[PDB]
């Protein structure tokens, strides 16, 4: 039984390092959000500028 | 503006259709003020 139990308790556990690869999946997304919207302003401003 | 490289192509759509509603409707009362004056 407590074998068992442990085991279910593996297993549910990882069913959630799935979600936990989601949300890397969203936090690569949010680098690259800011980093190309920076090197857009960026090269907006030096089309002003100029 | 550039299109964001994050952007979601259903969040960009929605908003494109929001804004052309938008525009939609100051075509019609911009040119009905036209109207107005001639």
């Amino acid at each position: 039984q407590r074998i068992m139990d442990n085991s279910q308790k593996l297993g549910k556990l990882m069913d959630v390092v799935v979600k936990l690869n989601s949300q890397q999946n969203a936090l690569n997304q949010c680098i690259d959000v800011v980093r190309d919207q920076q090197a857009l302003l960026e090269r907006s401003l030096n089309a002003l500028d100029s | 503006i550039g299109i964001n490289e994050s952007k979601l192509l259903e969040q960009l759509l929605n908003e494109w259709v929001s804004e052309i509603e938008n525009q939609t409707k100051n075509f019609y009362d911009q040119a009905k003020t036209i109207f107005v004056w001639d």
